[PDB]
């Protein structure tokens, strides 16, 4: 596997997935254990909690990453506030590609949930979300989306040209230019038989943004009814 | 202001 040096730099910033899955699983199981039968978290609450924990992991990943760590705090804030949901979605979708299987949903805890259940025990807005998500997963599986391509898309999502009032906008332009070039070099050399892999991967970014927005609206509605676990990171990003 | 306190606290840590 020929890998551009820049991508090797991006990879050194990646955490151990199986480890992260277990740590979050362990913590959730620990909290439910400390609470009474009269304060047990609902499945929805538990899912929100794991999303919050995943967000923390995402913020730590970014905070320690090359390039991003060079930005002033206020710039880091602006970038993360713009893409937090996109990263959560990209994180979820990649997990489906690597650990999931057709017909089921693989959670960050390592738990798997059949789609049939969701289609009969969930509302229209959520099923619509899962459907689109499922479409995206099917496309990445088809392309044999891999870790090198995954980290490139993460940086392209993080360093968004759409973010305004950034002090160091040049760094965003640089990441966009160089990571796009690195991704193209990578796909051309390792998946030559897929002449359009680079382009097909980029076409997924707008779809990821679209799904993230739909996901936010969904959570926002729950938020208004005060049903989402609060006093956490998930809620602050949503309430913003 | 209305900025995410937890996020800000995390990014502000060395
Ligand atoms: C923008 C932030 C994005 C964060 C993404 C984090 C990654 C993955 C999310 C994994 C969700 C799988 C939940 C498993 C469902 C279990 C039971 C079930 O059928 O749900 C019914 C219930 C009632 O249905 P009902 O329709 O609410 O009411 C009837 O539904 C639930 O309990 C749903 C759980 C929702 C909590 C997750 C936190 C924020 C929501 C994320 C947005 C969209 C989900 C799409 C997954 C890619």
């Amino acid at each position: 596997a020929s890998i551009p040096h820049l991508i090797l730099e991006l990879l050194k910033c990646e955490p151990d997935e199986p480890q992260v899955q277990a740590k979050i699983m362990a913590y959730l199981q620990q909290e439910q254990a400390n609470r009474s039968k009269h304060e047990k978290l609902s499945t929805f609450g538990l899912m929100c909690k794991m999303a919050d924990q995943t967000l923390f992991s995402i913020v730590e990943w970014a905070r320690s990453s090359i390039f991003f760590r060079e930005l002033k705090v206020d710039d880091q804030m602006k970038l993360l506030q713009n893409c937090w949901s996109e990263l959560l979605i990209l994180d979820h979708i990649y997990r489906q590609v690597v650990h999931g299987k057709e017909g089921s949903i693989f959670l960050v805890t390592g738990q798997q949930v059949d789609y049939s259940i969701i289609a009969s025990q969930a509302g229209a807005t959520l099923n619509n979300l899962m459907s689109h998500a499922q479409e995206l997963v099917a496309k990445l599986r088809s392309l044999q989306f891999d870790q090198r391509e995954f980290v490139c898309l993460k940086f392209l999502v993080l360093f968004s040209l759409d973010v305004k009032n950034l002090e160091n906008f040049q760094l965003v332009e640089g990441v966009q230019e160089q990571v796009n070039a690195a991704l193209l070099d990578y796909t051309m050399c390792n998946y030559p038989q897929q002449t359009e892999k680079f382009g097909q991967l980029l076409l997924r970014l707008p779809e990821i943004r679209a799904i993230s927005m739909q996901a936010e609206e969904y959570l926002y509605y729950k938020h208004l009814n005060g049903d989402v676990p609060y006093n956490n990171l998930l809620i602050e990003m949503l309430h913003a | 202001a209305s900025r995410p306190a937890i996020l800000y606290a995390l990014l502000s840590s060395s």
